[PDB]
């Protein structure tokens, strides 16, 4: 994801047709590294709803109103 | 971010059809892939490898690595590119061959040059090299490295191909994307999960997602069209309809309590049709003061392709009586579970020509006739009564007709005598057939259906032929082959219970059992194919003409409409009948006024007097001489009707060599 | 009752039938089985030496491959009662005084079958007898593929068709129709139409083999089954099983 | 009865079979051998787990005369976790709030208790029941077996971890509240978290919400690993159902037994491989992902023995599997086929044009080579992986047609192609059919005694097939005469002396894949012929091994044949002399074949045989020994008649299984004769690059899947058809008290039909599963393999029968039903039917002690087989007789079993209902179980229960009961007059635990029967000493735990095991 852009920028800081230092595709195994996403939020649960949306609908589940 | 949905897919195209709303989801930051070419070059990848292979090294790919192929002339052409004008060869080259190519007037009698070239592979200068020995898999897992990659074949899948040399010496992303192919290589890459793999109208995406789904089911990232809605937020075609399925339920309220019975599903109705309806997810009564269904439930059944139920599996054709055994009375409907669309148009219906409906003795036809009579749409009719001709008609013109021809068949069995007799016989209490019995009246009623009734049905669908293109109903398969009809031959049946409609209907003229038993008769007579859903000829009816008015509505009925018909020269001693009509927008019919309608030609006998009180008409006959009409010559964007009688603005009138004469405004 | 429901556009037949057509679908499943395991038919080579609309008179031979494919096994490895220079013999020794001959001929032989009774049951014999050798693996030119079955009544599932038999598919709705000629006279003018049948064409080459095979197939499950099935008089009865059509029929073409 | 025979129509259309397999099944399992599907094991749920929903039945009276609106939290819109009505029951709803990834097309769902519920219990075997009302009381334990497995079935789900919120409201301290998905979610949160409502009034709930403990709300636990990374599990409080908590712990524990990591995965497709091609695994803290893979022994071992049960004397199923192994052999071999180098050694054979024969000619007609050979010779080294199932031997038309003489030339070339071809070939019988070949070839010129008239020297070869028409001359070298028959005599020494040696060459893992041969140890395969490991990679032409020394022999012989004194002087020396040139030359031809058997291909068969949709399945080789030819390789599926042990009733129950395949011995000798390389051949190089884009797929990963589900499912059918049968397995029953039929053949094996549906249609799956079992007789099952040898000594396997989670689960299920039978709308015990007239307020569901009475209370009659009515004369009373033998009026204390009243329902009703409803007695009819209904009345008004109780009366019949009707008063919150009410029906045991809360949103109840908020279910709040863990489960459910929701990610191989090109 993220090492493709830079070595696109790579190849465009050269102006060659592919480029020479690769970040992406190396002999190393890196399938247990994490990018800083924005999926997770800073409790440690996802982010299929917003935060503030979440705060809404806990507070708006208990609220009173005028008796008629 | 990338999901992938069950139909094909272009940037250009899709997003013109939408083609995301189509499957229920509310919607920038959607873009679209070309997924048009890939389904081509799977179909060309098919003939020669197996599946197996295919499909898995297609599933291993994503669609956001962009990269593309490269193919090139195979050796001898390939060093004779680089003997040519450009001296374009790569610093992979032998030191010595460069140097024996940069020379000028090289031939055979070189043999410095072709000691080496018989030692050149091309493997040795570009790496890596798809040959034709190459596995599929290989082929993706080297395409998702570097970006371009070179072969020697043109059956590869996957991305572009693009040529190396002239062919004289051959033989932009965004955040949410969509395809039609479910990729595997990222963590996260979705499926939608709408449609399940039984209605997927392509054939080879369906070939795909069943071996996709087949072992790869625990591994997919699965998404819903509610959770894709929530993702996301925080000329126009005819013949392509949404269809849903009603997920429905029987209840029966005695008194009071109510209580549920079955939990039934009907398959295939479009969504147009409950949009104009306009039924929700409540209850209803399905019957009238008499006990008919009120007239739009019975619609929605005869325009489904099926109608099952959910705990078991197996058919369920409902009661259309009232007597309880099982009376379907209330129904509650509780959603729609799929949506996807389906090319109205079926495959049979290739050039305009009668159509022949096979539907079976005790179906509905009391009540479609009166239905669909009364539609009407547009400035035209969509299905008149004097275009549709019962099955009935066909056995009348006779000396004493074939229904009181095979009910005198019981003189000539043993101990058969008094036709109550003969039906107490055949049947026993439960009115299913013995199975002896009802062959050996067969062996009798055989030759008085093939010997008499044949020839002149022969006769009678040869003068349907000439006066006009009409509808044909008939009770069995047979009935129109061994006479020889003209015209698509369409073998259909209803979600109902036959039979029991022959127990219902009174005023019968006969036994109402023997018309029971001549009902089996049919049905032993025809052959043994599997008829195809009233719906799918009843979509075709109705749902594009409903489609159209919402595009073509209130611009001009003037330019907005136009007909097709035989033309005869005004030189005549004492003109231009109709043949089709078809309304469209004004850049449709523009090009409809193209596409000249010579290279067509009748013969038309029209004589007759004034009948009506309509003006001036002649029922004529024309009897089309040369090749039929196809319905691409007319279009895929113009609706056409498809029975018409034949008439024409005294005298007499003799064999005219008619032509065609596409009128507009 | 002795027909399940479509595998596509083919009904199968279920082998609990009371009919006698189970014995003509048993033969013609039999030889689509031991054709498709022959090691020849899976080569490019002799793809592309098998490979090397309307009718009229004054493209079938593409996708009609395995009918006739599996007629040749049947006329020549299954029942050898066909001869297709050696039929003098024949008639000379069946001629003699002490053996009698039958000549039994067959009325309307290009008339004769049709989907009712035959087709039907040889196009459900040959898409089942060929899906279990070759799975996937495809014909000369046309892909593998799949459609949806109800097969057996209780669930429905989708079932890859297997690319020889995706032919079958695409043939099955040829036959099921019939055919259309078209037709111009010199000796009339103004007569000129088509018309449509269940009929063969008159001359044809495939249209022989097949018909000998139905033919050869037929004689002998009379000779085995409806034979004493259907006779008292036990000297008819011992005539009847007494000879088979290996040891005495000899057929050419109707 | 014109219009009774359409009911009789529809009524005998409706009967239709389920079940449509007449049909052939043999095309589909070939399709299913050759690639099955994996079932659907991991789901995701990210709603909360519960199946019983709190239903309101009769609404609260909010406007009234005694108490102010303003009182109740109704009238301020305040969202209570609780339905604020008069009347709440607890019902049975699976999957809601549950936003699942896909149904797994089960679900029990239950009307409230005042409609109408038989639908659930008529759904089973009640073909032949007229009335939509009514099910078959024989078929009750049935009805409740398949719900307990729908049940069961639609709770197989994994808990997902959504997202938190702390709140900002002041209504806990700061805790941390779950936020679910889906379109509309602020209401959940009043249901979920009942603690967070404010407590504003002395309402039952504001009562109930208050005495309870505060800091048990939302998140109390979780696990950080990483900054900014999901949290793997956490540990919430919220409402929740223990029972449905306590399946899916179980469905976890064996998903995380199931589990592997990829280090693993990398050493062992390292050792699949051989070292041909390594793969890697990264060295970094995991981001704790689940990967089911690790099963154990015995489940691969039953797959195996159901697919050797599915190839049952065919030859069609397991032809395109050998067919299949050509291809892939095919594609990895390096040899190939070079057809021109016999007729380029040809043609300096040194012979006269004057001769008619042509020694060099003759054997390029007998032996042509058409470069289709090698598809009849990998088909032949791919069968050497089955010889319990597959025996290749030479086609019938390969023998010489009738014997042929030796003095005739093209025979003795057809000897020579037998004779190099049969040591290819698995067949037992190989060595007297190449003994027999010359054997026939000589009769007249050489003879050797036989055994009998029958296999005489003339019988032809092909004949011999069984291990026992071997002549005694054979295994006697002694008695082939060496001046009468020396030739033969050499021929049989060559036999005994050169034939080739079996041997075995140590393929697979053991660690991840389950081993899964029987009858072998595992990772060992067992080869006809004998290898050696090459120590160069740069291979070359060489002559000492096995096949070479084979066909040199044979030449050898031939020499004898031909240098003969018999044999020589019919021929010249011209010809003498070629054909002598033709054999020295035929003997030193130089190809790879002997080679490659030799050195490289039980090295790639190794490669292969893992990574294979059909395991290996052998039985040992033996060469030229009579006493160890195996015969009648047999699997078992049933027992029989009382013998429950599967050792002891394994030899005279089982069926027979393997077939012969026909091959050609042209193909297979040109294949021998004919092999070259390629020009610079490296094999770490070859097979490095050939064998890498094998090593990429995940199938053998998928069938691993597959094997837990054919294993699971044949413990679910035993331990379900026991509760029902009369099996042999220790099993536990529960379901006693419900009545049921004496169940047969028929009626189990259409039972199991229904619980493997229901087993497929979960899982998604579409072909295929435990119908082999289902086939015969599935009351008494079993599973065994045997084989024995010639001399009838007996190997057998018994493979255990290992863990099932279903079957726990489903007898969990059914422990907790034997304590909550209401909840699925069952009761227990009998009714009474008898007038009861007053206006107390008592519920029928609890009835008073006083009205009840068994067979222990004094002065009781009771009815049994005997039921003879007597009429009445002048005046008399009628009379109907006892069991003892007395003859009592129509008067008192009955109890009649309900049979005896279905079986009479119509001559009962004349005589009895008249009396039931005005005067003084009263029947009690044992059921045993019965579903009911729950008509309510207001208490304030007459209420006469008689048009209910004759409906339900008059409906019984020899098929089936409707469900029983009651009357509940309905209970209020001040005081009301009372009005009389008259009931006939009441319960006999308690039947009043499906009741919830009476008056919830009110102060108290004063009238009717009243119930609070039930204490003992929610026992984490209004206990303060109990852990947050505890649950009470076999005897209630609890409605509310700590349940823990994984974040788990579920990756595929090829994400995280690279390959390194």
């Amino acid at each position: 994801d993220e090492a493709d852009d830079a070595t696109k920028k790579q190849a465009k800081d050269t102006e060659k047709a592919k480029a020479q230092v690769t970040y992406s595709d190396t002999g190393i195994n890196n399938a247990n590294e994490l990018s800083r996403s924005g999926n997770v939020d800073n409790e440690g649960g996802s982010n299929q709803k917003p935060m503030s949306t979440r705060i809404a609908e806990a507070t708006s589940a208990i609220v009173s109103k005028h008796p008629a | 971010a990338y999901i992938a949905v069950p139909a094909v897919v272009d940037s250009r195209s899709s997003e013109a059809i939408g083609l995301l709303e189509s499957f229920g989801v509310d919607a920038n930051d959607v873009s679209y892939q070309d997924h048009d070419y890939v389904v081509d070059q799977l179909q060309y990848m098919l003939d020669g490898y197996e599946a197996g292979d295919v499909i898995d090294a297609l599933v291993y790919r994503n669609w956001l690595h962009h990269s593309v192929y490269c193919l090139l002339p195979p050796k001898s052409q390939l060093l004779e590119y680089w003997k040519s004008n450009p001296s374009v060869i790569p610093d992979n080259v032998d030191r010595r061959l460069r140097k024996r190519l940069m020379l000028k007037k090289d031939l055979r009698k070189d043999d410095e040059y072709n000691q080496l070239a018989r030692a050149f592979k091309i493997s040795d200068v570009y790496a890596p090299l798809i040959s034709s020995t190459t596995s599929p898999m290989t082929m993706i897992q080297n395409l998702n490295q570097g970006e371009i990659v070179y072969t020697t074949t043109d059956r590869v899948i996957g991305a572009r191909v693009l040529l190396y040399a002239p062919r004289k010496y051959y033989a932009p992303h965004s955040r949410f994307n969509v395809g039609t192919f479910p990729s595997i290589a990222t963590p996260k890459c979705s499926v939608m999960s709408g449609v399940d793999i039984e209605s997927i109208p392509n054939e080879f995406i369906k070939l795909f997602y069943q071996r996709v789904k087949s072992i790869h089911a625990n591994i997919l990232n699965d998404i819903s069209p509610q959770i894709v809605s929530d993702m996301i937020n925080r000329h126009v075609d005819v013949y392509r309809v949404d269809v849903v399925n009603v997920l429905f339920e029987v209840v029966d309220v005695a008194d009071g309590l109510r209580s549920v019975s079955r939990k039934l599903i009907m398959h295939t109705v479009p969504v147009c049709i409950l949009e104009l309806l306009g039924i929700e997810i409540a209850d209803y009564c399905i019957r009238q003061e008499d006990g008919m269904f009120t007239d739009w439930f019975l619609l929605l059944t005869m325009l489904s392709d099926g109608l099952t139920d959910r705990r078991t599996h197996c058919q369920y054709l409902i009661n259309p009586s009232s007597m309880p055994p099982d009376v379907i009375l209330n129904i509650s409907i509780t959603g729609f579970i799929n949506r996807h669309t389906i090319d109205v148009m079926p495959d049979v219906y290739d050039f305009i020509k009668p159509i022949g409906a096979v539907l079976p003795k005790g179906s509905f036809k009391s009540t479609i006739m009166r239905v669909l009579d009364s539609i009407s749409v547009l400035g035209v009719k969509i299905m008149p009564r004097a275009h549709v001709v019962d099955s009935d008609e066909v056995g009348e013109q006779m000396e004493p007709t074939f229904e009181h021809a095979v009910m005198e068949i019981y003189k000539g069995i043993a101990g058969v005598d008094s036709l109550d007799d003969l039906t107490k016989w055949v049947l026993n209490s439960d009115l299913v057939p013995h199975d002896d019995r009802l062959g050996q009246l067969f062996q009798a009623f055989l030759p008085l259906a093939k010997d008499l009734l044949a020839p002149m049905a022969r006769q009678f669908y040869d003068n349907s032929m000439s006066e006009g293109r009409l509808l044909t109903f008939a009770h069995a398969d047979s009935e129109l082959l061994n006479a020889n009809y003209f015209g698509h031959l369409l073998r259909l049946k209803i979600p109902y219970i036959t039979e029991v409609n022959l127990m219902i209907r009174k005023n019968r003229e006969g036994g109402e059992l023997f018309q029971l038993v001549l009902s089996y008769l049919y049905k032993m007579y025809a052959t043994s194919a599997q008829p195809k859903w009233f719906g799918s000829l009843l979509r075709l009816l109705i749902c594009p003409w409903l489609h159209m008015e919402k595009l073509i509505g209130e611009a001009d009925p003037a330019s907005t409409s136009a007909e097709i018909g035989w033309h005869v020269p005004r030189e005549q001693l004492m003109g231009f009948i109709p043949y089709v009509s078809i309304r469209a927008p004004r850049l449709v019919i523009e090009e409809l006024m193209e596409k000249n309608w010579g290279q067509y030609h009748a013969q038309v006998i029209v004589t007759d007097q004034l009948v009506v009180g309509e003006p001036r008409r002649v029922s004529a006959k024309a009897v089309i001489k040369g090749n039929h009409l196809p319905v691409k010559l007319i279009s895929r964007f113009a609706c056409f009707t498809l029975t018409s009688k034949y008439e024409m603005r005294t005298g007499r009138g003799a064999a005219y060599n008619a032509r065609l004469a596409f009128r507009s405004d | 009752k002795d027909w399940t429901g479509p595998i596509g556009e083919i009904r199968i037949l279920k082998d609990t039938t009371s009919s006698i057509a189970r014995y003509l679908y048993r033969t013609w499943y039999l030889a689509a089985a031991r054709m498709a395991a022959q090691p020849r038919t899976w080569d490019p080579l002799f793809q592309a030496i098998m490979r090397s609309a309307d009718t009229s008179m004054g493209p079938q031979q593409q996708v009609s491959a395995p009918h006739t494919l599996t007629a040749d096994y049947i006329n020549y490895h299954m029942n050898l009662s066909t001869t297709s220079e050696k039929v003098i013999p024949l008639g000379v020794y069946a001629s003699s005084p002490p053996n009698q001959s039958i000549n039994i001929d067959i009325s309307a032989c290009d008339a004769s079958i049709t989907w009712d009774f035959f087709l039907s049951v040889i196009m459900a014999a040959i898409h089942e007898g060929v899906a279990s050798s070759s799975i996937g693996k495809p014909f000369m030119g046309v892909p593998a593929s799949i459609v949806n079955d109800e097969s057996v009544v209780g669930v429905r599932a989708a079932r890859p068709i297997s690319g020889m038999q995706n032919m079958i598919q695409h043939l099955s709705k040829l036959y099921k129709r019939g055919f259309s000629y078209r037709v111009n006279d010199s000796f009339s003018p103004g007569n000129d139409f088509t018309h449509m049948t269940t009929t063969f064409p008159s001359g044809s080459t495939a249209t022989s083999t097949e018909h000998t095979a139905n033919n050869s197939t037929m004689m002998e499950t009379f000779l085995t089954v409806w034979g004493p099935e259907h006779t008292d008089d036990p000297d008819v009865l011992r005539l009847m099983k007494s000879l088979t059509i290996q040891r005495n029929y000899v057929c050419q073409g109707d | 009865e014109i219009q009774r025979h359409i009911t009789e129509f529809i009524s005998s259309w409706q009967n239709h079979p389920i079940v449509q397999v007449s049909a052939d099944v043999e095309n589909r399992k070939t399709a299913q051998l050759l690639h099955a599907d994996t079932p659907r094991l991991v789901t995701w749920d990210a709603g909360l787990c519960t199946s019983f929903k709190i239903v309101p039945i009769v609404p609260a009276q909010v406007p009234q005369d005694v108490l102010a609106y303003t009182f109740f939290t109704s009238s301020y819109a305040i969202q209570s976790p609780f339905p604020e009505a008069a009347v709440s029951r607890i019902v049975v709803h699976t999957r809601w709030a549950s936003n699942v990834d896909f149904d797994r097309d089960s679900s029990v769902i239950m009307a409230p208790p005042t409609e109408n519920n038989i639908h659930l219990f008529k759904q089973l075997l009640n073909t032949e029941t007229l009335s939509v009302r009514g099910a078959n009381p024989l078929m009750f334990r049935a009805n409740v077996l398949h719900m307990l497995l729908e049940f069961v079935l639609d709770n197989l789900y994994l808990n997902r971890h959504t997202g938190f919120s702390q709140d900002h409201t002041p209504f806990t301290e700061g805790a941390n509240l779950r936020s679910l998905p889906g379109p509309d979610a602020e209401k959940w949160y009043s249901i979920m978290y009942p603690t967070r409502m404010g407590t504003p009034n002395v309402s039952k709930i504001c009562n109930f919400v208050a005495s309870c403990v505060r800091n048990r709300v939302g998140r109390f636990d979780r696990a950080q690993m990483m900054n900014g990374a999901m949290s793997e599990w956490v540990d919430v409080f919220e409402t929740s159902d223990a029972l449905t908590v306590s399946i899916r712990g179980r469905w976890m524990a064996r998903l995380a037994r199931m589990n592997i990591n990829p280090t693993e995965i990398e050493w062992a497709l390292t050792e699949c491989a051989q070292g041909y091609v390594t793969v890697t695994s990264p060295y970094a803290p995991s981001v704790n992902r689940l990967m089911p893979y690790r099963i154990s022994n015995a489940e691969r071992q039953i797959s195996q023995i159901i697919r050797v049960m599915n190839i049952g004397n065919n030859a069609t199923v397991i032809q395109p599997v050998l067919q299949d192994i050509s291809v892939l052999l095919q594609r990895i071999s390096p040899l190939q086929i070079d057809p021109t180098i016999i007729s380029n050694t040809m043609s300096t054979v040194s012979e006269s044009t004057t001769q008619t024969l042509s020694p060099a000619s003759s054997i390029l007609g007998k032996l042509r080579p058409s470069n289709s050979d090698f598809s009849s010779f990998r088909v032949a080294l791919a069968g050497w992986l089955y010889n319990g199932v597959v025996t290749t031997v030479i086609d019938d038309s390969s023998y010489p047609k009738d014997g042929g003489s030796v003095t005739s030339l093209e025979n003795l070339w057809d000897f020579f192609i037998l004779a190099l071809a049969l040591p290819l070939t698995t067949d037992p019988c190989a060595p007297v059919k190449a003994f027999m070949t010359l054997a026939n070839m000589m009769v007249g010129f050489e003879t050797i005694p036989m055994d009998n008239q029958i296999y005489t020297q003339s019988r032809r070869a092909s004949a011999f097939s069984t291990p026992h028409t071997w002549p005694r001359c054979f295994m006697n070298i002694q008695l082939i005469s060496p001046i009468d028959a020396p030739i033969l005599r050499q021929w049989a020494e060559i036999i005994h002396r050169y034939w080739p040696n079996p041997s075995q060459i140590r393929y697979g893992t053991p660690n991840v894949f389950g081993s899964a041969n029987l009858f072998t140890p595992p990772e060992v395969l067992l080869l006809p012929i004998d290898h050696q490991p090459a120590n160069v990679t740069t291979p070359t032409l060489d002559f000492t091994n096995e096949l070479t020394n084979w066909r040199a022999r044979v030449c050898e012989l031939m020499k004898n044949l031909v240098d003969n004194q018999r044999y020589q002087p019919g021929w010249t020396q011209s010809l003498v002399s070629s054909m002598r040139g033709t054999l020295g030359k035929l003997k030193l031809i130089k190809s790879m074949t002997p080679m490659y058997l030799q050195q490289l291909a039980p090295v790639e068969l190794a490669v292969i045989a893992p990574m294979l949709p059909f395991p290996p399945f052998q039985v040992p080789y033996v060469r030229l020994d009579r006493d160890r030819v195996p015969t009648m390789v047999g699997v078992t599926r049933q027992s029989r008649d009382t013998i429950t042990q599967p050792a002891l009733s394994l030899s005279t129950t089982n069926t027979t299984v393997g077939v012969p395949l026909a091959l050609d011995a042209r193909a297979i000798t040109v294949a021998l004769l004919s092999g070259k390389y390629p020009p610079d051949l490296v094999t770490n190089v070859w097979y490095a690059d050939a064998i890498y884009p094998m090593y990429a797929d995940t199938e053998v990963f998928s069938n691993l899947q597959r094997d837990v589900i054919t294993c699971e499912a044949v413990q679910t059918l035993v331990t379900l058809v026991a509760q029902i049968s009369e099996t042999q397995y220790p099993v536990d029953r529960y379901l006693d008290w419900i009545p049921s039929l004496r169940a047969s053949a028929a009626t189990a094996a259409t039972f199991a039909e229904w619980v493997n549906t229901s087993m497929k249609t979960a899982f998604d799956l579409s072909d295929m599963l435990l119908e082999p079992l289902l086939s015969g007789d599935p009351r008494m099952t079993q599973l065994a393999i045997q084989y024995q040898q010639y001399n009838g000594r007996t190997f057998n396997v018994i493979p255990e029968m290992p863990g099932s989670v279903i079957a726990d689960c489903v007898q969990l299920t059914a422990e907790v039903f034997n304590h909550e039978y209401n909840l699925f709308g069952i009761a227990r015990g009998d009714i009474i039917i008898g007038r009861v007239q007053s206006t107390h307020l008592w519920s029928p569901l609890a009835p008073p002690p006083d009205l009840v009475f068994d067979r222990d209370t004094p002065g009781v009659h009771i009815f049994g087989r005997d039921c003879r009515i007597s009429f009445g004369m002048n005046g008399a009373a009628p009379m109907i007789r006892d069991e003892t033998g007395m003859m009592v009026p129509f008067e008192g204390n009955w109890i009649f079993p309900l049979a005896l009243w279905q079986m009479n329902t119509r001559y009962f009703n004349q005589q009895f209902d008249a009396w039931i409803k005005t005067g003084e007695l009263r029947i009690r009819i044992e059921m045993g179980a019965y579903p009911y209904m729950l008509h309510y009345y207001d208490p304030r008004q007459y209420a006469n229960a008689w048009n209910l109780t004759s409906a339900w009366l008059e409906e019984i019949t020899p098929t089936s009961i409707p469900s029983v009707p009651f009357m509940v008063p309905i209970s209020s919150d001040h005081d009301i007059s009372s009005a009389p009410a008259v009931q006939y029906i009441i319960s006999t045991e308690y039947n009043d635990r499906s009741l919830f809360c009476t008056n919830s949103s009110s102060p108290q109840t004063i009238a009717g029967p009243d119930k609070h908020i039930p204490v003992e279910r929610y026992n984490i709040l209004t206990n303060p000493d109990a852990p947050p863990t505890q649950i009470q489960l076999p005897e209630v459910v609890d409605l509310y735990n700590v349940v823990t929701r994984y974040a788990y990610e579920t990756p595929p191989i090829t994400a995280v095991v690279m390959g390194v090109p």
